[PDB]
DNA sequence: TTACTGTGGGAAAGA
DNA sequence: AATCTTTCCCACAGT
């Protein structure tokens, strides 16, 4: 199956 | 009693006059052993959506201007368990309820959160159950492997949280607000976690089906907005250490685990709070098998569930609380011709209850609680040149019909599901 | 400087 | 046997 979602990226520390 | 025209005005303004309730908990809760209390986690909450309750608002003020503030409160339906007061843009109220909790002299192996709401004048809005919550002793330890009812099953719901030093005061959740991901210390996130399969990024995946298991590769994505976290592999976290033995890929994901989410392109990066924000945080290695990681890396998985309710009172103000509301499981379509009958399976159905396959209403008879044959009304008369435009579909041409459950009080019930004429 | 209170983890017994 | 659940108990880090 697929998915769609825009990926959130988390910052550093 | 609801006339024909005025549930018209309603099917074309669902959202202008429909009340909307939602209780969201975990599945698990632990017990609590002599005097003790350890409160449900994440804490069972409740949403008020839509306008509906605006216009509740204004009837309720007008009716007590000739004859205010809104409460509620929650229990577990066990009498020696005191009900506990809940504190309070589509979303018109919230509360969560943080100190329920279940003791050990309570025998019940399920049980179910009753919230009951009133206005501060005294009328009973009416009382609404979420779904069932089993009694567990203790986070299950299994390392191999029946029950099921304790594993993550990929693409159902899980929240996370996050406990510092398991005192400070505070836990926090994994919830996203504003397109991002943070750790808010009031409010979170049902996530459908899913196990990510192969085709490396990002938007568009694949998932397989199947128990999450440490080691796994996983995505956690957003109910509401459908925003994703980077793909995740969990660990299970051992006291401030993540463990990275093989063997752990034979472990189950299970209720109110302490785990860790690892980076895939970087082994000593792990998802992790500060404050409110969520960042990736870089552990110290101390074996080829274990990491140290900050206590805000630490989270604690559980599976959730959702409980919705929706009525509109569609002619007047009605003296009696709406609840119980009734809830449709599904359809089934016996027989054929005119005769054939179609039935409904759910809970709390009334003898005081009516399906209306649109605007029309129909001959139902009432078996008990759970079941309720009806008759289907004759193709011709559910559309005309009042209902047309939202009944026919715009790509098929068949007639799909919104159903719905009204009480002879006036309020109407809708059910969520449409009706395909097909058959 | 003790009393009290959730929370996680370990001890013992039970299954 | 070995392993995992249930119940009881206490340390920890706050008020
Ligand atoms: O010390 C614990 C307490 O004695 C408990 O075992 C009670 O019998 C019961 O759970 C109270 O409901
Ligand atoms: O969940 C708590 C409940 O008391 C249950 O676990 C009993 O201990 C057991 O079900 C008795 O048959």
């Amino acid at each position: 199956r697929m998915i769609n979602a825009s990926v959130w990226m988390p910052p550093m520390e | 009693s609801l006339t024909s025209d005025r549930m018209i005005d309603f099917l074309s303004n669902k959202e202008k006059y429909e009340c909307v309730i939602s209780i969201f908990h975990a599945k698990v809760a632990q017990k609590s052993y002599g005097n003790e209390k350890r409160f449900f986690c994440p804490p069972p909450c409740i949403y008020l959506i839509g306008q509906g309750w605006k216009l509740k608002k204004d009837r309720v003020a007008q009716l007590y201007k000739t004859l205010t503030e809104l409460v509620a409160y929650i229990g577990i339906g066990s009498d020696t368990s005191e009900r506990q007061q809940l504190d309070f843009p589509n979303i018109y109220d919230y509360c969560a309820a943080k100190t329920l909790y279940i003791s050990d002299s309570d025998k019940r192996k399920y049980f179910d959160l009753n919230a009951q709401f009133f206005y501060g004048c005294g009328m009973e809005i009416g009382g609404f159950v979420s779904q069932r919550i089993k009694v567990i002793s203790k986070p299950s330890k299994k390392k191999q492997s029946d029950c099921k009812y304790l594993c993550i099953a990929s693409g159902t719901k899980v929240a996370l949280f996050n406990r510092l030093r398991s005192q400070t005061v505070s836990t926090r959740y994994l919830h996203v607000e504003g397109n991002a991901f943070h750790a808010s210390s009031t409010k979170w996130g049902a996530f459908t976690i899913h196990l990510f399969d192969d085709e490396q990024e990002t938007d568009n995946f694949a998932v397989r089906d199947g128990f999450v298991y440490y080691g796994s590769v996983v995505k956690l994505v957003d109910s509401v907005t459908g925003i994703a976290l980077p793909r995740l592999r969990i660990r299970k976290v051992d006291k401030q250490q993540v463990i990275l033995d093989a063997s752990c890929s034979e472990e189950p994901v299970s209720q109110l685990h302490k785990c860790a989410f690892q980076m895939i392109d970087n082994e000593l990066v792990y998802l992790c709070l500060s404050h409110d924000k969520i960042i990736q945080h870089q552990a110290t290695a101390i074996n080829e098998h274990r990491h140290q990681i900050n206590d805000g890396a630490a989270w604690t998985i559980i599976s959730t569930d959702k409980a919705e309710y929706r009525f509109f009172e569609a002619m007047g103000q009605v003296a009696n609380p709406i609840s119980p509301c009734p809830v449709v499981g599904s359809l089934e379509v016996d027989g054929h011709g005119e005769a054939s009958r179609v039935e409904l399976h759910g809970r709390d159905f009334k003898p005081n209850l009516k399906v209306w396959f649109g605007a029309t209403p129909v001959e139902t008879t009432f078996r008990s609680e759970e079941s309720l044959h009806c008759s289907i009304p004759p193709v011709s008369q559910v559309r005309n040149e009042q209902t047309h435009w939202m009944f026919t579909n715009r790509t098929t041409g068949d007639v799909e019909v919104p159903i719905s459950l009204v009480r002879d009080d006036g309020v109407v019930y809708s059910s969520g599901l449409t009706f395909s004429y097909k058959s």
